[PDB]
C-alpha cells in the first residue's frame, strides 16, 4: 500500500468489535522495547506465527476475517513474552530500548546493554537470540568482537552496567 | 490405317485419375483451411518452456494471502 498523497485527513471509527468476536489484549510496548524484545517474541511464538500466516495464504484473500484465531493466538503469545521481560529482566530491558531511542534504533549502537540483556533473558526465560539462515562458517554479527561499525557515544548507564558485569562474573 | 488414337477406356481412365487428384486437393484445400481456424495450446502458440500463464508478481514484498486460484 502506499502513503497517502496531496490532501489527506486522518478519521477515527468509534464502533465495538462486534460481540462474536473473542475480545483479545493488545501488546502495548512501543518500536523501542518492540524492537528489543523481537528476538525472544520470534524464538518463543515461531509456531504461532508460522500458523498465523499459513492461514492468512490458504484462506487466498478472506484473511482478515478467516485468520482471527490464530491472530489472537499470536498477540497473546507476545504479550505474554514481554509480561516475562518485565517481570524478570526488566532494568536491562530498559538499558537496552533506552540505548535504542539514543542511537536512532541501529542494534549496532547497542551491543553493550544487548549483551546483558540476552544473558538475563537466557537464564531467567530460556530464550536464545539467533539469526536464521547463516552457516557455520558466518558468524553472527551481534557476537562479533571488535566490529568495524561503532557507535558515536558508547552509552554511558550500559558501559557503567556491563563493567560492573564484568567484575561480577555475570558477563 | 495411319489413325492410332487411345483406346476409349484408357483415356476415361486417365481423365478419372486426374480428377481424383484435383478432389485430393480440393480436399486438402479446404482442411488446411479449417485446421488453420482451430485453437492452438499455449505451449505451442506463446511459450513451450515456462508454459505457465499464472504470473508471480513482485517477490519483496510478498504477503501472505495475495496469492489468489
Amino acid at each position: 500500500p502506499r502513503e497517502a498523497a496531496a490532501h489527506w485527513v486522518p478519521f477515527e471509527d468509534k464502533a465495538n468489535m462486534p460481540d462474536n468476536v473473542p475480545d483479545v489484549v493488545e501488546v502495548g510496548a512501543t518500536s523501542a522495547p518492540l524492537l528489543s524484545a523481537s528476538y525472544f517474541i520470534g524464538a518463543k511464538c515461531k509456531p504461532y506465527n508460522d500458523d498465523f500466516m499459513l492461514c492468512r495464504e490458504e484462506s487466498q484473500g478472506s484473511g482478515a476475517i478467516d485468520c482471527l484465531k490464530e491472530g489472537r493466538r499470536v498477540t497473546r503469545c507476545a504479550v505474554s513474552v514481554i509480561e516475562d521481560i518485565n517481570k524478570s529482566c526488566l532494568d536491562e530491558f530498559r538499558l537496552h530500548w533506552q540505548c535504542l531511542e539514543q542511537n536512532n534504533h541501529q542494534l549496532s549502537g547497542c551491543r553493550k546493554a544487548e549483551a546483558l540483556l540476552n544473558k538475563c533473558v537466557f537464564t531467567k526465560l530460556n530464550l536464545e537470540k539467533k539469526i536464521p539462515g547463516l552457516r557455520p562458517d558466518e558468524e553472527p554479527v551481534f557476537l562479533k568482537k571488535d566490529p568495524w561499525i561503532k557507535p558515536a557515544v558508547d552509552d554511558f548507564k550500559s558501559v557503567r552496567a556491563y563493567a560492573e558485569a564484568k567484575k561480577n562474573g555475570t558477563l | 490405317t495411319f489413325f492410332h488414337p487411345k483406346s476409349r477406356e484408357d483415356i476415361l481412365n486417365e481423365e478419372a485419375k486426374i480428377v481424383q487428384a484435383l478432389n485430393n486437393q480440393r480436399e486438402l484445400t479446404i482442411k488446411m483451411h479449417e485446421l488453420k481456424r482451430e485453437e492452438k495450446d499455449y505451449a505451442h502458440s506463446y511459450s513451450p518452456l515456462f508454459s505457465d500463464p499464472v504470473p508471480q508478481g513482485g517477490s519483496i514484498g510478498k504477503a501472505p494471502g495475495s496469492s489468489r486460484e
